[PDB]
């Protein structure tokens, strides 16, 4: 566990290399370089993770430099290694040398194919800071990190200026998250001066003991933070135009990291969460309205990409119930199955968008399911995890945990959420399904194969079937143990939840399978056209934030384009050259004025002098 | 005492550059660039022999070195120089500038090039005085010297592109600006030496006897509004900032003046070295006014950047934005934000330098500074392109970048004191992110909107390279290990934030 620095300096060097490469490096060499470099921290992770459980699971610090010290400011560039940071680090440089093995397929003949991959890397090394770091201000430097590099990857194809309208709005909406999570940091310092998760959590209690009132400020600005980087209700708007990236991007800034932020912070912040239960219940509320808002948005969707952002949304709003209702131990578990299915849904995406002449929207596509057979089985798969089919898929573990939590503490009304999204859930991940692969061919995909492609497909199908239920996160220890629910009650959960997933998928099938009429008929319905244009513009959120902040703030900078305060601060001189013209009105170069001027001055200054006498 | 020649070195060479034109156009550049070494090297000795480390606050004042001689005895006044760990880092940063000003004019070898450098040699002269300066006239008379050189450098060999009617326009303004405000201090730092007088006895202009004298509310109030206005101009402080993007347009189009006399922080250290001290009582009670003032500065800056055209005028604006971040943390009397100011005050130059300079060699190969003739630049250049993302990175404050240290250390410390002015002045955060994203969006990247832009540039030299890939180094280490910088600055920035409080009390 001593090369815990590794799994940051690999990826970084793996950036600088491939930066000041400027291209001139071949593809194979430049993947070589990205790829090895994400492939080396992952297996650095499992040397580390074989020691972690040999030493009996103890947690590991790795001090390297005290960063700022000023008096009793004194933030530390140190490392921890607990289990969530394990569980977390695995992930990001396991989940992450797969995307990268398939990205080196999938940029293939693009130019910055070796900016790509200087991208990625540097995007690894900031998520495993963000994971390792012991103190939230290290953590913000690897929280800002991934926000960066997400934004240099969201916006690769620089040419097409709207993909780097896509970049900007992620970064502006993210970095809003940033200044509440900033907020949180500023505050728990100024009350217990320590910024440390452990020094934090042992010495809150006695600090806030007469009053938690601005324990409750720290932890909803730190939701704040969370619901950006995680797209949570009020900062969801910009993960579906972020699908402007290439796709093995979507699949790292989604499944595997990035969004998952959120999720660990709140995580690793669980001890001062459980001190404000008023803003724990917030967290379960946000994830349960998300869940529900993005699975109907998902349902109408026309492009591949925008029904795997909204699914995320809604995946990522399952996590968010799981910490409301104090199930720790479930929201890590989903976090882990999602970053398989998802992963291998955006990679497989990727593969029918190539094999379809880059086309992306479901309808004009069709019959794929004959051209492409091995990316309709992982979209199959995928899909069943998703929708959590039963026993076969990983996904219906994970989930059904979260439903069982929320029951077993009460959160009766949270649960219900969470099994009206699991339709849901099967509806639009069926829908967009039954669409792309069944159905009459109209595009004619082109065979798409070679290793670099397939192997990290398989390798996420195998994880995304009930074998990835068996990689139980090591966290007693870490977060708190979930109340536990009777097995009668867990039984009932069980079947109607697979009652519920199963329904799904038939409805699907006949809804978008064959003649597709009655979903054409509501559709064409007066009612049916007004919730689907709401859905599909994300219930208009994108709309109110634009004339609320966009529009304002074009409005302004039009108004002060010429700088009035300049202009007030010109009006000295505008007054001074006019008075200066007005004088030299008094110098016409007639002598009998100057001497009346002599005269006027006389009386005067005599007159003047008699008054002041 | 080596302090006198920080200054004179300059000084002499700035001579011996107009001297030397007469074995070639081509040699006054070696002449200011070892010039220019020279006093860095110093500086850097007087680091390395100072144990600015090891040294604990014992209380204002607190000098490493002292040099006295008289130079006006009549009235009391010398030449009265001494150096302290925020002096230090302010005079290394501009021996840093000043040769970065000189490599970065090292293409322009044509007639009278050797004036050109004497000027640019003493605008650095005066700068290291400034920081130097105990007396109270010597600070006055270089912070207004230096200004005549800047004058004839805007004036003269100001941006080639621009008219001479435009160059004189914007020179003037700067000089009425500066100079104005400057008198203003001086008509207080007359009325301060005669305050003295009379409740005392003795006739000084030395900082360290004028520390403590007994005056009223009212005068102490009046006092410190006249050394403000000074400090407000150069800052710059809204609404006093007019002068600054139209001088950074008209200046130099190779960067030289902006770095030399545009980019070192003589105002922030004058409210930290005399203002505060000086009249504890009266900034205590102006520290509202000051920090609204500061609030508007960061977002007026911020909007006025994103609407710019002109690329060197969106990066003159920025500097209004984020020096209002170090208004408000001087006169918060918190130790973390005042240590956080130094680092945004060395952060910021480095920053800003980078773009600066970038922004002169893009001209020089598509001979416009306007962003709506530019675009697709990252596939037309080998190194600009990407190296301007890091400053502009850098700029909207990345953590590992060395300005986000600066500006969160401020707001950590500002917190403490002002919340809700802290909460307020974080949201410029995400302004900076529009104005930052919006610059390289507009001219590095989409399509060619002109023809200029439409064709391979040639690449940046290795001088040019060195130059800004020192920056960029620099700020990455102030980014990942600033404790260096700040041991040197605790002992002096504590007796400053010591002496405010106990004195308010
Ligand atoms: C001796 C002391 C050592 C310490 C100091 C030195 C370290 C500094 C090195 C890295 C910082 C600067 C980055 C590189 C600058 C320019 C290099 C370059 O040419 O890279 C080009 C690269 C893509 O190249 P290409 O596709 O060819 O397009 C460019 C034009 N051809 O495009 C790019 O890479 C774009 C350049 C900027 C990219 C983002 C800027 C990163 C800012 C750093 C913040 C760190 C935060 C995250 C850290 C988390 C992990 C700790
Ligand atoms: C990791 C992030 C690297 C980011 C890029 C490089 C920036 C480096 C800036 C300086 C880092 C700080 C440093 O070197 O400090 C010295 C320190 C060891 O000494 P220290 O423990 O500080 O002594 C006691 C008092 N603190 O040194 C250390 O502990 C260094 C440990 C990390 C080594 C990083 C090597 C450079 C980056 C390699 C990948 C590119
Ligand atoms: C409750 C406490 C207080 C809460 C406050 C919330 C935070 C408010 C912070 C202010 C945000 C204001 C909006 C910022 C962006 C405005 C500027 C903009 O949109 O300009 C368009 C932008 C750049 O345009 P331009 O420079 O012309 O592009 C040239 C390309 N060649 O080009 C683009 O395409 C960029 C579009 C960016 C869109 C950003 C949207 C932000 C939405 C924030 C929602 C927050 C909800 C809470
Ligand atoms: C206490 C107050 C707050 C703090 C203040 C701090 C110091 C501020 C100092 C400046 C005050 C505002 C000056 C506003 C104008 C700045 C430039 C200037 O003086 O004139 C520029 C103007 C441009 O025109 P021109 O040069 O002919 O170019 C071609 C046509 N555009 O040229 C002209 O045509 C103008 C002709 C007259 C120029 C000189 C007279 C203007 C200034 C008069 C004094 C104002 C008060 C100063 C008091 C001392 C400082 C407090
Ligand atoms: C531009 C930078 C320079 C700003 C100059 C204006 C500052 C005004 C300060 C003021 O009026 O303070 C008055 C009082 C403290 O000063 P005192 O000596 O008690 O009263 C006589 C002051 N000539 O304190 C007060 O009563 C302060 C209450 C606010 C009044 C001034 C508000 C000024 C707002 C705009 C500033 C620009
Ligand atoms: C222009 C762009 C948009 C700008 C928006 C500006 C919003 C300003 C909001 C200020 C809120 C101030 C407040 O709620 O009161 C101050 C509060 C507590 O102050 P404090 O002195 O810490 O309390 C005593 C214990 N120390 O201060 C605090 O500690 C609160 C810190 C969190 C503030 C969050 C602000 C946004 C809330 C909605 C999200």
């Amino acid at each position: 566990m001593n090369m815990l620095a590794l799994t940051i300096i690999l990826p970084l060097i793996g950036f600088v290399l491939l930066a000041f490469s400027r291209g001139r490096w071949s593809e194979n060499v430049s993947a070589i370089v990205g790829v090895g470099s994400v492939g080396l921290a992952a297996l650095v992770t499992a040397f580390i993770g074989v020691d972690f459980f040999a030493n009996g699971e103890q947690t590991y610090s790795q001090p390297l430099w005290t960063w700022m010290s000023v008096g009793d400011f004194n933030i530390g560039f140190n490392l921890v290694l607990d289990g969530l940071s394990l569980t977390m680090l695995s992930v990001v440089t396991g989940v992450g040398f797969l995307i990268h093995m398939y990205a080196s397929w999938y940029m293939r003949g693009e130019e910055g194919y070796s900016r790509f991959f200087a991208y990625t890397n540097l995007f690894i090394a900031s998520m495993v800071v963000l994971v390792l770091a012991d103190n939230l201000l290290l953590m913000y430097l690897g929280w800002e990190g991934v926000g960066l590099c997400s934004y240099l990857l969201i916006g690769f194809y620089y040419t097409d200026p709207k993909n780097g309208a896509a970049a900007m709005k992620a970064f502006v909406v993210t970095r809003v998250g940033d200044v509440f999570l900033a907020f949180a940091l500023f505050i728990l310092y100024n009350e217990l001066g320590t910024l440390n998760f452990r020094e934090m959590v042992e010495l809150a209690p006695a600090h806030f003991a007469d009053g938690n009132n601005m324990l409750m400020w720290a932890t909803l600005m730190l939701l704040g933070g969370a619901v950006g980087k995680s797209a949570q209700l009020p900062l969801q708007t910009w993960l579906a135009d972020a699908m402007a990236g290439p796709t093995p991007v979507s699949a790292l800034i989604h499944a595997a990291t990035m969004v998952t932020a959120g999720v660990y912070l709140i995580a690793r912040t669980h001890g001062l969460f459980l001190m404000t239960p008023e803003v724990l219940h917030l967290v379960g509320i946000v994830g349960a309205v998300t869940l529900l808002l993005a699975g109907f948005a998902a349902l109408v969707q026309t492009d591949i990409k925008r029904v795997l952002a909204y699914s995320t949304m809604s995946q990522i709003g399952y996590m968010f119930l799981a910490l409301g209702v104090q199930a720790w131990d479930a929201a890590i578990f989903h976090l882990m199955t999602h970053a398989f299915f998802k992963a291998l849904l955006f990679l497989a995406s990727g593969s029918v968008i190539l094999a379809c002449h880059h086309e992306q929207n479901i309808f004009k596509m069709g019959g794929l399911r004959k051209s492409i057979p091995l990316v309709y089985l992982c979209f199959l798969v995928g899909g069943a995890a998703l929708s959590a089919l039963p026993l076969v898929t990983a996904g219906f573990f994970s989930k059904d945990e979260i439903l069982a939590g929320a029951m077993a503490n009460g959160h009766i009304n949270l649960m219900v959420a969470g099994l009206v999204g699991a339709f849901m859930t099967s509806l639009y991940t069926f829908r967009m399904i039954f669409i792309v692969f069944h159905g009459k061919e109209q595009i004619h995909a082109h065979a798409v194969k070679g290793v670099t492609h397939s192997l990290p497909l398989i390798v996420l199908l195998i994880l995304s079937t009930f074998v990835g239920a068996l990689i139980v996160p090591p966290l007693q220890g870490v977060l708190p143990q979930t109340t536990e629910l009777a097995h009668g009650s867990m039984l009932t959960l069980e079947i109607t939840s697979g009652v519920v997933a199963v329904v799904g998928i038939l409805l699907a099938a006949w809804l978008w399978l064959g003649k597709r009429t009655l979903v054409t008929s509501i559709a064409n319905s007066a009612p049916g056209r007004l919730l689907g244009t709401w859905w599909y513009n994300a219930w208009g959120f994108d709309w109110l934030y634009d004339k609320v902040f966009v529009k304002p703030f074009l409005g302004i900078a039009w108004l002060l384009k010429r700088d009035p305060l300049n202009s007030m601060m010109n009006i000295p001189a505008v007054l001074s050259r006019f008075a200066g013209k007005g004088l030299l009105l008094s110098e016409n170069g007639y002598l009998r004025w100057y001497v009346a001027s002599m005269s006027i001055g006389a009386v005067v200054v005599l007159a003047l002098l008699m008054v002041l006498r | 005492m080596l302090l006198p020649w920080l200054i004179l070195i300059p000084f002499i060479g700035g001579f011996l550059c107009w001297q030397t034109e007469r074995f070639g156009v081509k040699v006054p550049r070696w002449i200011a660039l070892i010039t220019m070494g020279l006093t860095l090297a110093l500086s850097l000795q007087l680091w390395l022999q100072g144990g600015y480390s090891l040294t604990q606050s014992a209380g204002i004042p607190q000098w490493q070195s002292e040099f006295d001689m008289p130079w006006i005895p009549r009235f009391g006044i010398s030449i009265h120089l001494a150096i302290d760990g925020l002096s230090l880092l302010m005079v290394v940063l501009t021996g840093l500038l000043g040769v970065l000003a000189v490599l970065c004019s090292w293409k322009e070898i044509e007639k009278y090039q050797g004036f050109f450098h004497l000027n640019l040699m003493w605008i650095l002269g005066g700068v290291i005085g400034v920081f130097l300066a105990i007396d109270m006239f010597l600070f006055f008379f270089f912070w207004e010297m230096m200004l005549v050189p800047m004058y004839f450098l805007i004036a003269l060999w100001g941006h080639k592109a621009s008219d001479g009617k435009t160059r004189i326009t914007a020179a003037t303004k700067f000089f009425i600006y500066t100079q104005a405000s400057g008198l203003v201090m001086l008509i207080a730092i007359l009325a301060l030496v005669f305050v003295h007088y009379n409740a005392t006895g003795v006739w000084t202009f030395n900082y360290e006897e004028l520390l403590n004298t007994p005056m009223s509310s009212g005068v102490e109030y009046l006092l410190m509004l006249g050394f403000f206005i000074a400090f407000a101009v150069k800052m710059p402080v809204v609404p006093l900032h007019g002068w600054l993007p139209d001088a950074h347009s008209q200046a130099p189009t190779a960067g030289s003046v902006d770095l030399a006399g545009i980019l070192l922080k003589t105002a922030a250290y004058g409210l930290l070295r005399f203002s505060l001290p000086l009249f504890p009582n009266a900034s205590a009670e102006f520290a509202p006014i000051a920090m609204w003032l500061g609030v508007i500065g960061i977002f007026y800056g911020a909007w006025m950047a994103f609407a710019q055209t002109d690329i060197k005028r969106l990066i003159a604006y920025t500097s209004v934005s984020h020096m209002g971040f170090v208004l408000i943390a001087i006169y918060t009397g918190s130790q973390l934000a005042y240590q956080g100011a130094v680092i945004q005050m060395i952060a910021h130059g480095l920053s800003a330098a980078g773009l600066f300079i970038l922004c002169g060699q893009l001209y020089e190969r598509i001979h416009t500074r306007d962003m709506r003739m530019m675009g697709g630049l990252w596939s037309k250049m080998k190194w600009l392109p990407a190296l301007s993302l890091f400053f502009a990175v850098a700029t909207l404050g990345m953590p590992g970048t060395g300005n986000f240290v600066g500006e969160f250390m401020i707001l950590f410390g500002s917190f403490q004191v002002v919340p809700v002015i802290t909460v307020i002045s974080t949201f410029g955060l995400v302004f900076a992110s529009v104005y930052s994203l919006a610059m390289l969006h507009r001219a590095y990247f989409g399509k060619a909107k002109s023809q200029i832009a439409s064709q391979e540039l040639p690449g940046m030299s290795l001088r040019e390279l060195f130059m800004i890939l020192l920056l960029v180094v620099l700020l990455v280490l102030l980014g990942f290990y600033p404790q260096p910088i700040l041991d040197t600055s605790h002992s002096a920035i504590g007796n400053i934030q010591q002496w405010f409080v106990n004195s308010v009390t």
